């Protein structure tokens, strides 16, 4: 139709379709969960395989000691977004000498993604982002949208089958404060396992878990260091 | 008709229309094949001589990128020029600043980090204006061992043990994944693309019709000469 | 200094009906002599000629991006330029260089189109205009030249009077300078011709 | 300041002003380019000779440099630019380098220039097809073909054009070693190719030569109508000969 | 201070230069070539700053060539002076000029031969011999003295090493072999270098 | 926005035409007459004057053609305002080449200058073409005298007689049969262009108000560019019309 | 063309139709009545007079806020018509060219120089495709010292003229032939004749008796140059003295 | 907010090889208010009908007939605020040309220069061509000038014309009434009489402007200067 080529158009509902288009393209990713403890916060990423001879794509960046991100929808858009906010990161180190606290990283995101859905000939950025962050305020999970909206959660999936692993999170969201970080990294796993044909399990293949805290810099975790969080997983309850 | 959506639409489905029209495009490429063994990278290519008065040594399908780094490419060659100079660009770059050879994924990613910098407004005069017409495999040997990298237009590289792109990627890919396992040999990987490249192609496999080319540790990028590609292919 | 790295000198007089205009044919720099044929009059129309003195550099230079406009100017109009409108446009490309500005006080000498009134005038390096209706004067011998036409001119000159007067003038002003003469061409203009001699110079 | 892009992909993978650039070059007079032992021959039919027209001004083969030139199909005026600027490149290469082009690198200039036409925002890709031969400084002929889309290829001998088709047949068919062995062959055979397409034959045919060493050399119409009648002898020696 | 020197006969113009290449007090090299041919019938010489002299003439020489290239005739010597003194004259009040002294020799087909002599400053002048260098305050009088507008080339091969010999016996510079060369309706022609080899 | 309103000037066809060029050279098929004949002692053009009404005040120079340089001449045919930006832009060309050779242009660089101009709006710039083409006669130490015809798309060639303009393709055809190339003098030339200007201007009758003539030729080793009086092309064309009555007299 | 023709994009960008005409500029034209009030501008011997209606359907407006009447300088004023954010970006471009025009030429912009160069302003928006003419039509009233009182309009389509008097807005004809009535019958206007015959001509026009809190009334007088807002009492007070007769 | 303009052509060639954008630009020149022009011997002649649409509108507020210089007037038919903007360029043009070459700019060349400036509008990115055309009298070297510029960008040198309402019987009475040796009052009073010839309604000294140009320069007409030549007509 006439209202669904260019991020420029309200269409005579009050939407804009370019918009929920790119908000498809986040849609087709890969699941990602990203959840918070008291101390702790927790990306997990479903990796997915091209082909069988293929490794699996990445899913979780480092940002910054204290700041990570799991993407969905477009790879490269990940990319400049991450890029820019690695910018972010190292101005506030260089000029406060202190760490960019992590909502206001994602106050600048949102502005800077909102600038191309008003201006004529460019698009939405095609990706949806879990930032996973420590800071004074503790820890924290974002959830970035090409809409240029950000949200503060609890807990938050996104990518293909994601509702199945918000429910599970829905019923766990009380647990989750109050457990070690062992014990969060298993619910973000069953939250992501959750999202998984009936066929598929969770493997060290594709899995990729990305843990930040009070004393913790960020790290991930990928082959052999996801064997102990998925050591103890009770076989999926059908 | 082609005018009617910008360049950096979305698709009802999430997709940008440009990028899937040069995924299309890839798919009426020559077929290229990489392998990555413990003992190195082997790329093969169908080079696709039209004519006997072509001279087949004009076809460079396969290009070094570094002397630790290889690239084969299908699709559109005329764009991949581009493609492969940033990637020489920024290996000599690294080297510049670090002394040290730059990693085959972060040569990958240089170059990926083209692919989606296409526009027509809020760009600088001469910007591109479509997405590249290529897939591209990136075959080299760092300190990880001997990696292999697969680029596609949309800007996603991906490690891989074994790859096939181009019109026959379908077939070559599923026989790739028979004949592929982790401890195979070099001088196996070299004759499982060949006879993979042979069943594929729509013309007879000779020293003339393929470039092979491998990376090894410690022997640089070397392009295989027309005698030994004659002796890999007497017995095929 | 940088106006005598060359030398030369520029002398426009007016006659009854008549102009003239005359400089010396010495091209050197500093003390050494070069060559003894530069041109520094340069005709602009039939009967309108400047004469450039100052930096060598910047007389080619700027004969040479006059030519350029008043060629356009001539293709634009179909006329030939007057006098004054010579002598404007001059003044504009030299001020156009305020801060930059060419080495050459230019002397312009011509009849006026369809009217043949004679018109002289001069410029400063920054494009001041000044018209006289006796003599103009450019160069690095002006004082010797001032003495001269202060003494010799006269009003009403016939046109070999006036060529006499003028290379009186000229021979005995670069005759006391140091860095003018070996040579002096005189162009006298009138409605129906144009005579152009050479003088018997001192080459010292 | 015009930033709109022309050259798009079409749904089926294609760039449609590409395909419309090859088609222009389709609709240009046949060039024939033949690369012998010693030698190098190109050949440019004449589509009509209008009888008023100064030749001189509109040859369709002219010199890159001393060693390097090139005819075309397609648009003249597009033409015109890209020897333009293939000319001050060979010019800069000499300055920089103190030595002259090859072939190859020329060849990779030009290719270049048209693809980056073919990707640009605001402009439209060259209409034009390019014949480049040469010798390299070891003094191996060198014969190259550029297109629109701005992929290149080496030749033994190649038609570009209208009716390229049939004149590319024409010389799978005879191009062999020994039917370049002399330069006399060479040059028939280019003019027996270009005889497969052209009208009047052997009227609307320019044609030049480059030899090792020497300058580009253009072939006036006596020398022309020479070859061509000793082209017709030898198909009436055949014909009589053996029939 | 490097030398320079032409003289035009009535069909043909005669060049020498100096071939020394110097820096602080050494003799860096013996047999320097400074000149440049822009085309068959044209030799470019110049002497100056060190670097600004082969860029300055080296960009003529590009230029002079693509005019060729472009237009299938060459530029005549007049016409090639002329564009030398325009860049030149560009560059003088530019970020980027040149401290260059030149000579520039050409042979014309109808115009005949043609000398002419350019400053630093791109002042342009045509002169039957001129010469460049502190050498030419030593030489310039001699040529004065000799010269004829009729001289055949062997008396003018003789004037320049009248010429030279003198530069040898007063100037306080070593200059011991010079570069010589003869224009004509043939082309450029490279005679035997002028020597004065110290036992 | 822009997509939805641009034209899409300088993109190919399907066919590999260019669609703006071709209406441009629609255009000038329009528009009024001009030919262009060498001779061995000059050239000339002879344009049609489509400024014709009886309270046009008089022309200045020349309703068509305009002097370039002191050696170049030039006719326009197509859109008139257009015309007069190409013709600023050669005088603006000839003059650089002045300025920075201190000799005049060659004819055929003028001229490949402006189609280069041309051409550029061909290719980029999203702008329409220019719809004028020109004949350019000219005189130059190279090659003596030269006729030069330039089209919307840049194109351009040396002719020995040629026409532009308006029923340009019966004047070529006249020109072909008629034309003796190596034995043109300026009296035959002219006579030809009376002849040709006659057959291509057939609904209204040769009058000296109705055509424009100019001659180059070389006097003293100068270029003299003459627009014809009215009373010389009255000449003309008495002496055409004795010729044509004579010859019918004959047959 | 034929009457009410139309060919390629001339109902979308300012292209000139076949018959010649600028479909947007008259699409503009009718925005200004979009608006839906109706404003009257009269000039006197001694003053000039606008009176524009003022409608504030609800209590929650605060009314002091809610005004189509604005100063350019201390002595022009102005009333606009139309679509209100383009009234207020007209107006504060008005005020940026006034103030400018002191700042360069050293005394007050003429009432007529400041028509013009808004007008000259919203011709560029007629010429140009890419942005649409201003919805909003400007009237500006002032005292020169030469020519006295000064009612100069302008409008979308960049013509600008000076009045007698002049309207704007939904029942402008009826307030134009209203005024030619008034003016055809020439007698000689103090300042409460003035302001009368703005106040009725808006009250009939409208078919309202007009209360104080209905209307807006600005003048600039020759006594009093500079351009002041009548509070209510003074326009109840003329309203009262209108209602009598 | 997004100050770029659109940089493709709003002009373009039809298939017929026409640009129908200036030929709607004369459409709308010929819908305009009449202009004539009349060169006489000794002088030119401009004059325009303003015949106002109420007697609201003050007349003396806004000319019709405008000088450029001392010596040059213009006036138009067509799209008056379009002639604002020529009127405005046309003045800086002569006084840049006066900058130049310190005398007035002559008719011709400001011709030129104007109707360049209209070329401009015809081919330049994102615009619409002028709808207006221009009939411009000027002196120079004791000679009358009279022009009119299209808004094409093409100029014509006229004895006498008429240009917008009726322009072609305006133009047929002109030719049989004009004669070369007129002087500059009879020019005046067959340019007021090929108004009238296309004039509805009584013409008054204030529904008519009439400039005239001559050794002395340009000048508007006073309306009394005006009623007298009504009278005398």
């Amino acid at each position: 139709n006439q209202y669904d080529n260019d991020v420029t158009v309200w269409s005579p509902q009050g939407r804009i379709h370019q918009i929920e288009y790119a908000m498809e393209a986040v849609k087709q990713g890969s699941a990602t969960v990203g959840l918070k403890s008291k101390t702790h916060a927790v990306l997990v990423a479903l990796k997915r395989a091209q082909s069988e001879l293929a490794a699996h794509q990445k899913k979780i960046l480092h940002v910054d000691n204290h700041i990570g991100i799991s993407i969905a929808g477009l790879t490269a858009d990940a990319r400049l977004l991450c890029n820019f906010m690695r910018q972010e990161c190292l101005d506030s180190r260089f000029v406060f000498d202190r760490p960019l606290p992590v909502s206001r990283l994602v106050s600048l995101i949102g502005s800077k993604t909102q600038i191309p859905t008003q201006r004529y000939g460019r698009r939405p950025y095609g990706v949806g982002l879990l930032i996973a962050g420590y800071d004074d305020m503790g820890p924290h999970i974002f959830q970035t949208c090409p809409s240029a909206n950000y949200f503060d959660c609890r807990a938050m999936s996104i990518g293909a089958r994601s509702q199945s692993a918000r429910t599970y999170l829905e019923r766990h969201m009380s647990e989750f404060m109050e457990c070690n970080l062992n014990e969060l990294v298993k619910h973000g796993l069953r939250a992501l396992r959750e999202t998984l044909p009936a066929e598929q399990d969770l493997t060290t293949k594709n899995v990729s878990i990305g843990i930040v805290g009070k004393d913790l810099e960020f790290t991930i975790y990928d082959d052999d260091d996801v064997s102990p969080f998925l050591e103890g997983l009770e076989e999926r309850p059908q | 008709s082609e005018y009617d959506r910008g360049v950096n639409t979305f698709s009802p489905e999430g997709r940008l229309f440009q990028v899937e029209y040069a995924i299309e495009a890839i798919k009426l490429g020559s077929t290229a094949i990489g392998i990555q063994t413990s003992e190195g990278v082997c790329l093969a290519v169908e080079k696709r001589i039209t004519s006997p008065l072509m001279e087949p040594s004009s076809i460079e399908k396969i290009v070094e990128i570094d002397a630790h780094i290889g690239c084969a490419m299908s699709g559109l060659i005329a764009d991949a020029k581009t493609l492969i100079d940033k990637a020489r660009v920024e290996t000599q770059n690294h080297w510049f600043t670090y002394n040290e050879t730059m990693t085959v994924e972060s040569v990958t990613q240089a170059v990926s980090n083209l692919a989606l910098q296409f526009g027509e407004e809020d760009a600088d005069p001469g910007a591109m204006s479509r997405p590249f017409g290529v897939a591209l495999l990136f075959g080299g040997v760092d300190e990880k061992g001997p990696q292999l990298f697969h680029m596609d237009p949309s800007g996603t590289f991906v490690q891989c043990d074994a790859r096939a792109i181009g019109s026959a990627s379908e077939g070559a890919q599923s026989s790739l994944q028979e004949v592929y396992h982790k401890s195979m040999t070099l001088k196996e990987a070299i004759k499982s693309s060949l006879i993979i490249l042979k069943q594929v192609m729509e013309e007879k496999l000779n020293a003339t019709n393929i470039e092979l080319a491998t990376v090894q540790p410690g022997q640089n990028f070397h392009m295989f000469t027309k005698e030994e590609l004659e002796e890999v292919i007497k017995d095929i | 200094s940088i106006m005598s790295y060359n030398g030369g000198a520029v002398m426009a007089m007016k006659g009854k009906n008549c102009v003239a205009i005359a400089a010396d044919r010495r091209f050197g720099i500093q003390a050494q002599m070069v060559t003894t044929d530069f041109q520094k009059i340069f005709p602009m129309g039939d009967r309108l000629y400047i004469g450039l003195a100052g930096l060598a550099t910047d007389v080619q230079t700027v004969a040479q991006r006059l030519k350029f406009r008043l060629n356009l100017y001539e293709l634009k109009e179909g006329r030939q330029i007057k006098p004054y409108t010579l002598m404007s446009m001059v003044a504009n490309l030299l001020y156009e260089k305020r801060f930059g500005p060419y080495y050459t006080e230019p002397v312009i000498a011509g009849l006026d189109p369809k009217t043949f009134k004679p018109f002289i005038c001069s410029l400063d390096l920054i494009g001041c205009p000044m018209v006289t209706d006796d003599f103009v004067v450019s160069g690095t011998c002006t004082e010797q030249m001032y003495g001269m036409c202060e003494s010799l001119w006269e009003p009403n000159m016939d046109p070999e009077h006036l060529f006499e007067t003028i290379s009186q003038a000229m021979l005995n002003a670069v005759d006391r300078d140091a860095v003018s003469g070996m040579g002096v061409i005189v162009h006298i203009i009138e409605k129906d011709k144009i005579t152009t001699r050479t003088l018997k110079a001192r080459m010292d | 300041s015009y930033d709109r892009a022309i050259t798009v992909f079409s749904p089926d993978g294609h760039l449609f002003q590409v395909e419309y650039a090859q088609e222009a070059v389709k609709k240009g007079s046949t060039a024939v380019g033949v690369r012998g032992k010693d030698i190098v021959v190109l050949g440019v039919e004449k589509k009509s000779v209008a009888k008023l027209q100064d030749e001189r001004t509109v040859r369709k083969i002219c010199a890159l440099d001393d060693n390097v030139c090139m005819a075309f199909a397609g648009l003249t005026a597009d033409a015109r630019i890209v020897i333009n600027r293939a000319r001050v490149e060979c010019q800069s290469h000499r300055l920089t380098v103190e030595d002259p082009v090859t072939v190859e690198y020329i060849t990779r200039y030009i290719a270049s220039l048209k693809q980056r036409y073919t990707q640009s925002n605001g402009r439209r890709p060259f209409g034009i097809s390019a014949l480049i031969v040469g010798f390299d400084f070891d003094g191996t002929p060198r014969l190259y073909q550029t297109d629109p889309s701005g992929t290149y290829h080496a030749w033994k001998a190649n038609a570009i054009g209208r009716g390229a088709k049939s004149v590319r047949e024409f010389l799978e068919k005879n191009y062999t070693d020994e039917a370049i062995e002399t330069d006399d062959l060479t040059i028939k055979l280019v003019i027996k190719a270009l005889l497969e397409v052209v009208q009047s034959g052997g009227k609307n045919i320019e044609l030049a030569v480059m030899r090792r060493d020497q300058p580009l050399k253009i072939l006036n119409p006596e020398e022309i109508e020479k070859y061509v009648a000793e082209i017709e002898k030898e198909k009436e020696e055949n014909e009589k000969k053996k029939q | 201070m490097e030398y320079l020197i032409g003289i035009q006969g009535p069909d043909y113009v005669l060049v020498a230069s100096d071939r020394v290449a110097a820096s602080n007090i050494v003799q860096m090299k013996d047999d320097h070539d400074k000149m440049f041919k822009m085309s068959e019938k044209i030799l470019l010489l110049c002497v100056g700053e060190a670097g600004d002299t082969v860029q300055f003439a080296e960009y003529i020489q590009k230029n002079v060539q693509l005019y060729k290239m472009r237009n299938g005739y060459e530029l005549s010597p007049t016409a090639a002076a002329n564009f030398t003194r325009r860049n030149l004259a560009d560059y003088l009040r530019s970020r980027t000029p040149y401290h260059v002294n030149l000579l520039l020799a050409g042979y014309d087909e109808h115009e005949g031969p043609a000398l002419y002599y350019m400053d630093y400053l791109a002042a342009l002048a045509k002169a039957p011999f001129a010469a460049h260098g502190y050498g030419a305050f030593l030489t310039l009088s001699i040529l004065d003295r000799y010269y004829t507008p009729t001289i055949s080339r062997e008396k003018a091969v003789e004037l320049l090493r009248k010429c030279l010999e003198e530069l040898q016996k007063r100037f306080i510079l070593n200059l011991p072999t010079f570069s010589v060369r003869i224009i004509d309706r043939n082309g450029i022609h490279d005679l035997d270098n002028i020597s004065f080899p110290k036992q | 926005m822009s997509r939805r309103y641009d034209s899409r000037t300088t993109i190919f066809s399907p066919e590999g035409r260019l669609y703006q060029v071709e209406y441009a050279m629609e255009a000038i098929g329009h528009a009024g007459t001009c030919l262009g004949i060498l001779a061995n002692d000059g050239v000339l053009l002879a344009a049609e004057r489509r400024n014709i009404h009886k309270l046009l005040d008089e022309v200045f120079f020349s309703e068509k053609i305009y002097k370039l340089n002191e050696d170049m001449a030039c006719s326009v045919a197509g859109i008139t305002s257009d015309a007069n930006v190409l013709t600023n832009e050669l005088r603006l060309i000839a003059q650089r080449y002045l300025l920075q050779y201190q000799e005049p242009i060659p004819c055929e660089q003028l001229v490949t200058a402006l189609c280069d101009i041309k051409q550029a709006y061909t290719q980029f710039g999203g702008k329409r073409p220019f719809g004028v083409s020109l004949l350019y006669i000219g005189w130059d130490k190279h090659y003596g005298f030269q006729l030069y015809q330039s089209d919307p798309s840049g194109n351009y060639g040396g002719w020995k007689a040629t026409c532009i303009g308006n029923n340009s393709a019966a004047a070529v055809s006249m020109l072909k049969q008629d034309y003796k190339e190596g034995e043109m003098t300026l009296k035959s030339a002219l006579a030809l262009a009376i002849k040709v200007l006659n057959k291509t201007m057939d609904v209204s009758k040769l009058s000296a108000e109705k055509v424009e003539i100019a001659t180059l030729t070389r006097e003293n080793g100068k270029t003299v560019i003459r627009v014809l009086k009215q009373k010389e092309v009255e000449q003309l064309i008495k002496k055409h019309e004795e010729e044509e009555a004579k010859a019918e007299r004959e047959k | 063309m034929s009457r009410g023709s139309s060919a390629g994009f001339d109902r979308h960008i300012t292209i000139f139709s076949p018959e010649g005409r600028l479909y947007q500029v008259e699409y503009a034209f009718k925005a200004i009545n979009q608006g839906g009030l109706t404003s009257v501008a009269v000039r006197g011997k001694d003053c000039a007079v606008i009176v524009t209606q003022k409608k504030v359907p609800d209590k929650l407006l605060d009314s002091s806020t809610v005004t189509h009447l604005f100063k350019i300088t201390e002595n022009i004023g102005c009333v606009m018509t139309g679509m209100t954010a383009d009234s207020r970006s007209q107006v504060q471009r008005a005020r940026y060219e006034a103030a400018n025009w002191k700042y360069k030429y050293g005394y007050e912009i003429p009432v007529d120089m400041l028509c013009k160069r808004i007008a000259d302003i919203s011709q560029v928006y007629t010429q140009n495709a890419e942005m649409r003419p201003l919805g909003c039509c400007m009237i500006l009233i002032g005292i020169d010292e030469e020519q006295g009182p000064q009612v100069y309009k302008c409008d979308p389509a960049g013509y600008y003229c000076g009045f007698k008097a002049t309207a704007a807005g939904v029942k402008q004809t009826e307030s134009t032939s209203f005024l030619e009535k008034k003016v055809k019958k020439k007698f000689d206007w103090t300042f409460e004749q003035t302001v009368e015959t703005a106040i009725t001509c808006l009250s009939t026009v409208l078919s309202i008796d007009f209360k104080p809190s209905e209307i807006e009334v600005g003048v600039v007088t020759v006594e009093n140059p500079k351009f002041r807002i009548l509070t209510e009492a003074e326009i109840d007070a003329h309203l009262v003295a209108l209602a009598e007769r | 907010m997004a100050e770029r303009g659109y940089s493709f052509s709003l002009t373009t060639f039809s298939p017929s090889g026409k640009l129908v954008q200036i030929e709607y630009a004369l459409a709308a020149v010929a819908g305009g208010a009449p202009s004539v022009g009349i060169k006489a011997a000794n002088g030119v002649v401009l004059a325009t009908e303003k015949k106002q649409k109420s007697i609201l509108y003050d007349e003396r507020s806004v000319h019709k007939v405008e000088p450029i210089t001392k010596h040059i007037g213009l006036v138009y038919s067509g799209m008056g605020p379009d002639y604002r903007v020529l009127v405005h360029r046309a003045r800086k043009l002569a006084q840049q040309y006066y900058l130049v070459y310190q005398e007035p700019i002559p008719t011709a060349q400001l011709v030129q220069r104007v109707a360049s400036v209209m070329q401009e509008y015809t081919q330049s990115g994102g615009v619409r061509p002028f709808g207006v055309s221009l009939l411009i009298c000027g002196w120079n070297e004791g000679r009358p000038y009279l022009f009119q510029s299209d808004p094409s960008g093409a100029y014509f040198a006229w004895k006498a014309t008429a240009m917008g309402k009726n322009y072609v019987n305006g133009k047929t009475f002109l030719e049989k009434r004009y004669n070369e040796d007129l002087e500059l009052e009879d020019a005046i009073h067959t340019a007021i009489l090929t108004l009238k010839e296309s004039f509805e309604g009584q013409m008054t000294e204030d529904n008519i402007e009439v400039g005239i140009c001559n050794e002395a320069g340009f000048r508007r007409l006073t309306p009394t200067e005006v009623k007298d030549y009504l009278a005398a007509i």
